[PDB]
């Protein structure tokens, strides 16, 4: 019994199982057609994807994950799969939506790298990119979701979009894992389809959306700490944005959000301290050192701890 | 369900009292310490007994009854080591853990800081959030027992919600007002 036979059997089995146990069998099929023999991925694609219609939240979450891996293995599949993904982003269940946001966080970069590396570009591939781009647009709108979890995932998505759509600079601090990630500066100014300047503007607007979000007076504890942390990352990786981030910190510290409960206020404010200290250590914070120091001291930071975090 | 981690400093008392309650009531639970060293109470509060996390519970048991059989029976440390042995061979450092959780609960603010500091400094790969919650539990048998039951009511309560992320904060507030205790709450990312 070969792989293809061992797969047809696993699927016949999965079509008959009536519960979440079927995910195990599906995960094994995944391993076998994405990793152990990708030549079979196309043959059995439609049949894994059709599980997108299953009533089970977990089976649907597994399908988004499968999409994510199929697309990392062969980015051309995104020509078909982007519709399924955008529809799963609109799932009535919050846990499916959230998985969708996390997968887009991965695939957006990947798709953009593919558009940029591609010399000649078919109309279809252009449309696919417009799809991905608009799905990013949708997730940005999810910052107005009424669900606290959706918001938090939306923030992280928006965070990565801002890093991706802006240039790495000499004084950028870049995490080992993301070394080979596309960034604006890797995109040729004369590309036949990807427009360096449209992208630079879309990052700026994304960052404007986030800064607006921070100042919603009804902002939740967790949303605020998340947004605070995303600005610390953006600030470190993209120090052309240092001034906006510091100003966002300044704004929060004058204007504490009045729906926060006492302990929520404490939680958020312990993170504000931590992100100020972490930014102070960055060389591009120089200008604003006394403005940061004023802020830190006002929150009760002791000076042996302030001084450990100079550059 | 809900994959939970309970975290304190030495992974001896408070964090194992919770481990034990959660485990016996069907949670999937792991426990850890964050401190630099494992500290057991000694002859005087200023001179505790100090070990590396590589050290077995059983080992500490005999290192201690080599010191003062009497002092460690009376102060309940021996019974605790024997209880911990039955759950887990050795205490575990949070900073060395590689597994993912839905909810990390800390038993002291200082530890909450260490957990946050640790999770914020790791390679972020996925942006999956994990919720971190503090409750201050003094380090003694009685409070540790009380704090374990409270942590168990909490997780049992979180497990009854339809949507954890959307309502955890309302529940924690309900719990502050019932219990008289404050619950710090933050998220880190994987």
């Amino acid at each position: 019994m070969t792989t293809s036979e061992r797969v047809v059997d696993l699927l016949n089995q999965a079509a008959l199982i009536t519960n979440d146990s079927k995910i195990t069998v599906l995960k094994q099929v995944q391993e076998l057609i994405i990793n152990k023999d990708p030549t079979l991925l196309d043959n059995f694609l439609d049949e894994i994807i059709a599980f997108q219609a299953d009533k089970s939240i977990e089976v649907r979450k597994f399908v988004i994950g499968f999409i994510e891996e199929a697309c990392k293995r062969d980015i051309e599949l995104l020509l078909k799969l982007i519709a399924n993904l955008n529809m799963l982003l609109r799932d009535e269940n919050v846990n499916v939506v959230k998985k969708a946001i996390l997968t887009m966080t991965q695939l957006y970069k990947v798709a953009l790298q593919w558009m940029v590396k591609s010399r000649v570009i078919s109309e279809l591939q252009e449309a696919c990119w417009d799809m991905v781009s608009a799905m990013a647009g949708d997730i940005i709108l999810l910052l107005d979701s009424d669900n606290d979890g959706i918001r938090t995932h939306a923030i992280k998505f928006v965070e990565g979009l801002i890093v991706t759509l802006s240039p790495r600079m000499a004084d950028s601090e870049i995490p080992r894992r993301q070394e080979h990630d596309i960034s604006l500066d890797r995109i040729p100014r004369d590309h036949p389809y990807i427009q360096y300047n449209v992208l630079w503007e879309e990052g700026k607007a994304a960052l404007e959306q986030l800064l607006k979000f921070m100042v919603h007076p009804a902002i939740s504890s967790i949303n605020l700490t998340t947004a605070l942390g995303s600005l610390a990352n953006i600030a470190r990786q993209r120090p052309m944005f240092m001034s906006e981030v510091i100003q966002a910190y300044e704004t929060l510290h004058a204007n504490l959000p009045p729906t926060l409960a006492k302990s929520q206020v404490s939680s958020v404010r312990k993170n504000l301290k931590l992100h100020l200290l972490s930014v102070l250590k960055h060389p591009a914070s120089l200008e604003f050192q006394a403005q940061i120091t004023t802020l830190l001291v006002d929150l009760g930071t002791p000076q042996a701890e302030i001084a450990r975090n100079m550059p | 369900p809900l994959r939970v981690a309970v975290v304190c400093s030495s992974n001896q008392n408070r964090s194992m009292e919770a481990h034990n309650i959660l485990s016996k009531r069907g949670f999937s639970v792991r426990s850890f310490g964050t401190g630099t060293h494992v500290k057991l109470p000694g002859p005087a509060p200023d001179k505790p007994n100090v070990y590396d996390f590589k050290t077995t519970y059983d080992q500490m048991y005999n290192d201690l009854l080599r010191k003062d059989k009497e002092l460690y029976t009376q102060n309940g440390i021996l019974h605790m080591l024997d209880r911990n042995k039955r759950i887990k061979p050795r205490p575990e450092r949070f900073q060395n853990c590689k597994d993912l959780f839905d909810l990390i609960l800390t038993c002291e603010e200082r530890v909450y800081d260490q957990v946050v500091e640790d999770l914020n400094s790791r390679e972020q790969e996925t942006c999956q959030p994990v919720h971190v919650v503090n409750v201050d539990i003094q380090d003694n048998h009685e409070e540790a027992t009380l704090g374990a039951f409270l942590i168990c009511e909490l997780c049992q309560c979180i497990q009854h919600t339809e949507d954890m992320e959307n309502e955890i904060d309302e529940l924690l507030q309900e719990f502050e007002e019932k219990s008289g205790r404050t619950f710090l709450h933050t998220v880190c990312f994987y």
